[PDB]
C-alpha cells in the first residue's frame, strides 16, 4: 500500500532497500517535502524493527542480531544523506539500551568497531571540522572512539624570418608584419625565374618557397597570394617556363588557394579550375 | 543599417534569448560570447531569401579573420589559438547568411564569432550542407530564425563514470566542443510555425550523410546546452518539428 | 530593513558576469544551466552576519531543489547521493548568520557544486571559509566571490584538455578546482585583497591554505570573469599579503 512501510524480519535490509529505492531514490522530479516524509517513514520502520531484531528476544540472537547489525548499517548510511538528526538522536537510546540488558559483545563488535554512533563529518556532508565530533558516544564500557587517536593528532630564410617576427598585438600592425615577409618571398621568386633563364636548381627553390609561402597565405589570407598568382602563371607562359609551369604550378596544385587548402573557404565556394587551363594543362584535381 | 539597430535586434530576437551571457550585437546577427570557452555561447539569425540572396554588392575575398576588440583582452580567441592547430576558425553566423551588405558579412569574421572545428569533413562540407540546407529554406519560409551553438556532451569511461572532455587550443586555451547544434523556426504564409533541429558531432563526417540523421528533439538540444530555444513559442503550437506533425 | 536594495549593496564592487543572476536576502548567484552548478557567488560580510547566534540552528536547514530554476537544470539530492561527492555550499551556511531563513536559503542546491568530502569540502576548503569570517576581526566589510573552475591538464602529446566529471541524471558538473576571491576594507578605507585557488581533491590538514594564493588576473583569465572590476588594481593596498607599491 501507499502509506505503508513494511519491513518484515525475514529479509529486513532487502525490505528496507526496496522501501528506499521506490520512495525516496525517484528518479523523477517530486516535491523534496513528500521526499523527506518518506524518508522519514522509512527510517521510522527501520528504527522499530532493529530495536525488535535486538530487544524482543524472539529467535536467537545469533541470527536476530546479525539482522539487526546489517540493517543500522545500511540505514545508517541513508541517514547520513537525508536526515542525520533523528539518527544521531535515536542510536544513543539505543546504544543505553544495549548496554543496561549488558550485550556487550554488540557494543564493542558493533555500535563501536563499526562505527554506527552518530553521523558527523567524517561521514556526512551535513557536518563540517567545526563541528563537535561525538568521542563521547563512544566512551563507555571501557571503549573509547575507533577515531579518537585520529582527533588528537589533527625558403629556410623565409621560415626563420617568419619564426623570428611572425602578444597582444593590432590586427593592422600584425597585418603589416606578415605582409612584409610575403612581398619578401614573392619578390626573391620573381628574382630566381626571372633575372634570366632559370638553372633547374633555381626552378626548385622557387618553387620550394612557393608552396610555403601559398601554405602561410591560406591561414593569413589568401587574397594578395590569389591575386599575384596570376601575373607569375603569364610571366612563367611569356618567357616559356613550361617545365615550372607544368611539373611546379601545375602538378603541385600552386594556384589560387581554395577549400581544398584553407579555412577560408568551403563546398559551395567554386574551385580554381581555370587558372590551370593553359598551355593543354587542366587542374590536377577531380 | 550599418550599425546594430533597436529594431533590427528586436527583429532577430523576435522569439526570446536564448541566454543573457556577455550578449553583443553586430547589425545582422546577435552573439552571447563565452569568455571562458572562448568561443560563443550562441549566436541568434534571422534570414530571408532577399538576405541570403548572392549579392554582387559583397565580395567575401575582403573579409579577414580578426581579434574582436570590444572583447577584453583576457578573453579573446587570437589567430595564434587556431594557427596549426588541426582546426579551422568556424563561423558560428555563417558569412553567407549575411549578404545585404559588405559590413553584415564583414562582421562574420571576428574571431568571437569562431569557434575550432573540423576543417575536412566538417566546417568545409557537412557543416556547410548544413548551412546551405538553413539558407534554402527561406525558399519555403519567408522569415527563417536560427540559433547556432557549440556543445560539451559527455561520454562514458572505463570506470563506468560519465566526463565531459574536449581539447583547448592555444595560450588563450580556446575550447574545441564536442558538437555543434542549430535549432531553426520557419513561418510559412498561413500563421504556422516550424521547427528543425540538428546536433552534428565536430569531427570527419562522411560526404554521403544526409543531414536528416543527425535531426534531434529540440528539448534534448536545451537540456544540453543549458539554454532554451524560441521560449516565446508554446511547443504545443508548432505545426512541425523535424517534419512530423505536432498534435 | 535597511532601505537599499541588498543586492546593489553586495555588488558594490562590480558583476562577475550577468548569466542567470538570482538575489537571495543575504546572498547573490550566478546559475550556470549547462554545467547546473553556480558560475560564481558573492558575498558581503560583516562580524555581525557571521556571528554565532542563538536565533539560528543550521540543522534545521534541509538540501532542497530550487523550484525557480528550469526542471531541465535543475540539480537534485539523487544527483549527488552515492556519487561519491559532497554538496558543497558555495555561499557558506556559516557566512549567514543574521537570521535562520539566511542560512536556509543557502541549502539551494543551486548554490552547490560537487565537492570532494573529507579531505575538502569538510575539512581544507572549510578552513579556508573560516579564514575568510576571521577576515571580519580584520577589516569592517568582508566581500568575496566564489566559483567553480574547469582547468585544463596538459597531456602526452603536448595538447591540453579539460576534463571534468558529471553526475546523475541531470549531468552536474564536478568542477576542478574552485577559488575565492576577497576583498577586505580597512578602517582607514584602504582596500586588501586575496585570491585562492584549490583543487577539487583530498588535501592534507597540514597544508596551509596560503599554499594556494594566486594573482587575482590567473583567476579571472580561467573562470572567464572579471572579479571587483570597479577597483583599479593600482588602488589595492595589498594583493595576497604584498604591499602594492
Ligand atoms: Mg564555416
Ligand atoms: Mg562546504
Amino acid at each position: 500500500a501507499q502509506n505503508d512501510y513494511t519491513i518484515g524480519l525475514v529479509d529486513p535490509v532487502k525490505d528496507y532497500q526496496k522501501l528506499i529505492e521506490t520512495r525516496v531514490q525517484v528518479d523523477e522530479i517530486v516535491d523534496d517535502d513528500v521526499t523527506k516524509e518518506n524518508f522519514d517513514r522509512t527510517a521510522a520502520a527501520a528504527r522499530d524493527v532493529i530495536w525488535r531484531l535486538l530487544f524482543d528476544e524472539a529467535g536467537t540472537s545469533q541470527s536476530n542480531t546479525e539482522k539487526a547489525s546489517q540493517l543500522l548499517e545500511e540505514y545508517r548510511g541513508d541517514a547520513c544523506f537525508y536526515d542525520p538528526t533523528p539518527y544521531n538522536e535515536w542510536i544513543v537510546k539505543l546504544r543505553d539500551e544495549v548496554l543496561k540488558k549488558e550485550l556487550l559483545d554488540f557494543w564493542r563488535d558493533v555500535l563501536v568497531k563499526k562505527q554506527l554512533g552518530p553521523c558527523w563529518s567524517r561521514d556526512s556532508d551535513l557536518f563540517d571540522s567545526d563541528d563537535t565530533p561525538p568521542l563521547e558516544f563512544y566512551a563507555h564500557a571501557g571503549c573509547t572512539a575507533p577515531f579518537a587517536a585520529s582527533l588528537k593528532v589533527r625558403l629556410e630564410e623565409y621560415r626563420t624570418l617568419m619564426k623570428r617576427f611572425v602578444i597582444i598585438v593590432p590586427d593592422s600592425v600584425h597585418q603589416a608584419s606578415v605582409k612584409k615577409i610575403a612581398a619578401a618571398a614573392r619578390e626573391i621568386i620573381w628574382k630566381l625565374l626571372f633575372d634570366g633563364t632559370p638553372s633547374a636548381e633555381d626552378q626548385n627553390k622557387a618553387a620550394e618557397l612557393l608552396q610555403e609561402y601559398k601554405g602561410d597565405a591560406g591561414f593569413y589570407g589568401p587574397d594578395d597570394y590569389n591575386s599575384w598568382i596570376f601575373n607569375l602563371r603569364d610571366e612563367v607562359l611569356t618567357k616559356e617556363l613550361l617545365d615550372f609551369w607544368r611539373d611546379k604550378m601545375v602538378k603541385m596544385e600552386l594556384g589560387p588557394s581554395c577549400a581544398r587548402d584553407s579555412d577560408y573557404y568551403d563546398n559551395e565556394d567554386p574551385l580554381p579550375f581555370e587558372f590551370y587551363e593553359k598551355a593543354g594543362c587542366k587542374a590536377p584535381f577531380e | 543599417s550599418l550599425t546594430a539597430t533597436p529594431s533590427r535586434i528586436g527583429q532577430i530576437m523576435k522569439y526570446g534569448f536564448p541566454g543573457l551571457d556577455h550578449v553583443r550585437s553586430h547589425s545582422d546577427y546577435v552573439l552571447s560570447y563565452d569568455r571562458r570557452n572562448r568561443v560563443p555561447h550562441w549566436v541568434f539569425e534571422h534570414l530571408t531569401a532577399e538576405s541570403v540572396a548572392k549579392n554582387d554588392a559583397v565580395d567575401r575575398s575582403k573579409c579577414d579573420f580578426k581579434q574582436d576588440e570590444s572583447i577584453h583582452p583576457f578573453f579573446r580567441s587570437q589567430n595564434t589559438d587556431y594557427r596549426r592547430s588541426g582546426y579551422d576558425r568556424g563561423h558560428m553566423a555563417a558569412a553567407g547568411n549575411h549578404r545585404l551588405h559588405q559590413k553584415h558579412c564583414d562582421e562574420t569574421f571576428y574571431l568571437s564569432n569562431m569557434a575550432p572545428q573540423v576543417g575536412q569533413g566538417f566546417n568545409r562540407d557537412a557543416w556547410n550542407t548544413l548551412e546551405a540546407h538553413v539558407r534554402r529554406l527561406t525558399k519555403t519560409y519567408s522569415n527563417v530564425y536560427v540559433c547556432t551553438g557549440p556543445l560539451y556532451l559527455p561520454h562514458k569511461e572505463d570506470d563506468g563514470k560519465s566526463y565531459v572532455k574536449y581539447e583547448v587550443i592555444g595560450a588563450n586555451t580556446v575550447a574545441v566542443p564536442t558538437h555543434f547544434y542549430k535549432v531553426i523556426v520557419g513561418e510559412s504564409a498561413d500563421h504556422k510555425l516550424h521547427m528543425e533541429s540538428y546536433v552534428m558531432p565536430n569531427q570527419v563526417i562522411s560526404n554521403d550523410t544526409p543531414i536528416s540523421v543527425f535531426q534531434v528533439p529540440p528539448e534534448s538540444v536545451e537540456r544540453s546546452a543549458g539554454l532554451l530555444f524560441f521560449d516565446q513559442i508554446n511547443r504545443k503550437q508548432l505545426t512541425t518539428i523535424n517534419g512530423k506533425k505536432v498534435a
